[PDB]
């Protein structure tokens, strides 16, 4: 049989190569990225990995963007500028994914959006998995 | 005075094993157990071709012959365990019946009893897989050529 | 930091790359 | 603490408001549906699900859209015309979700699509969570 | 509604379909 899964694993999408969207996370305790190609690149497309916070004007609308910062691993280095990055490499095929997730929570809103929004961009899609409700 | 009850078990089991040897071979994952030939993971090798015309013109027809069974055989890793191989009897049948250029054959030279027994434990026959013959009707001598792309027999 | 993990293909070769056997060897 | 659950449960863009996307669901042994909204709606929206079934010219390419037959389960009606429907009604807040999900697989391929396109029908996002893999 | 069960014939084949065998494979 198959199941609904959807119930227990939802996705929102986060960016559909022209617009980001920002994604609610307080009420899971687990999240991770997934992206996908649908078209064949010309060259690598690094990606960007903010966080919001609830505004000050409505506590359910989020605040401005601010960059997650990097935590070092114990077998590791620290970044350049100590700050999460994410880079698309240039030999992922038109027909395979990659999943890749931050180790921090930091506030309660998260979205990803490009380093530059050219055509390289607009060829790949984001979404966002939860596992896990809290309430 | 007969078991119907009994004759109607049996038949319903032997139809089960008759189903479930189709799949696990050629079944769709969408109902059935998906069939490694269906799935198609395994490398392939693909046999040259014969320019069975003149230098002149190439016609390039395709072609089976002996050493390309060789080739294919000992091409197989010998890390990977022990290997055996499986095929369709009427493919055995024209593999066993080759001759060189003084008449006389090049698999199982000297045996006058050549069959299937004797190399059963290296060779699987079974009759439910892809007959690229299509019942001794291509390949031969006047007869129409092969299928390009057709599936001869696998090994793992 | 983050690194990915990538799998090969959705379809395990959506195009099989069968290949020509090695050729002849000699006369 | 973290954990990187794109690996597990992939999720892909099916419907990102102008355009739909094919979705390969051979590949993994169960999948569902996740809805959401990102503007206030007027009008019941009507959803059509799909299948397709491989092309003949390329065996990695979908071919044409075949619609997704009912099964009545335990006890229950069949549909009006025996076809599988969603319908998303007006209650739902743009802060919520809804989740559904299909009991046949039949093609290897599936897809959806709003049986019009119009300014309610482009307030909505569809995203497709895939289980574990078999491959 | 009958169902008829029928012979394949009173003769295994009156006329044995003797056929000839499978022409031999290309030099």
């Amino acid at each position: 049989m198959n199941f609904n899964v959807g119930v227990d694993f939802p996705s929102f999408i986060a960016w559909d190569g022209t617009t980001s969207f920002p994604v609610k996370i307080d009420g899971f305790n687990q999240f991770g990225f997934t992206f996908k190609v649908i078209e064949e690149l010309t060259a690598d497309v690094p990606f960007n990995i903010f966080y919001h916070e609830a505004s000050e004007a409505d506590p359910c609308v989020p605040g401005p963007a601010i960059r997650v910062p990097d935590v070092p691993f114990c077998d590791g280095v620290a970044t350049a500028d100590g700050l999460a990055t994410v880079v698309i490499p240039e030999a992922v095929a038109v027909d395979s994914f990659c999943a890749g997730s931050v180790p921090c929570f930091n506030g309660p809103w998260i979205s990803i959006a490009p380093v530059t929004v050219n055509a390289d961009s607009a060829k790949v899609q984001v979404t966002v998995t939860m596992k896990g409700a809290t309430r | 005075n007969y078991d119907f009850l009994s004759f109607m078990i049996g038949a319903a089991q032997r139809s089960h094993r008759i189903n479930r040897n189709r799949a696990l071979m050629v079944g769709d994952g969408i109902n059935e157990p998906k069939g490694w030939l269906k799935e198609d993971c395994f490398p392939t090798f693909l046999t040259l071709p014969v320019n069975t015309g003149t230098p002149e013109n190439p016609v390039q027809t395709p072609a089976f012959l002996a050493q390309d069974w060789r080739r294919f055989v000992t091409s197989f890793p010998a890390e990977y365990g022990d290997a055996r191989s499986v095929m369709h009897q009427n493919v055995f049948g024209y593999l066993a019946a080759m001759v060189d250029a003084n008449g006389r054959f090049l698999f199982g030279d000297g045996d006058l009893t050549f069959s299937p027994d004797l190399v059963r434990e290296r060779i699987r026959i079974s009759n439910c897989l892809p007959d690229p013959t299509e019942g001794n009707t291509k390949g031969g001598t006047g007869q129409d050529a092969f299928a390009a792309g057709s599936f001869i027999a696998a090994q793992a | 930091m983050v690194s990915l993990d990538c799998r090969n293909t959705c379809a395990p070769a959506p195009a099989s790359r069968l290949v020509q056997p090695p050729c002849f060897v000699c006369r």
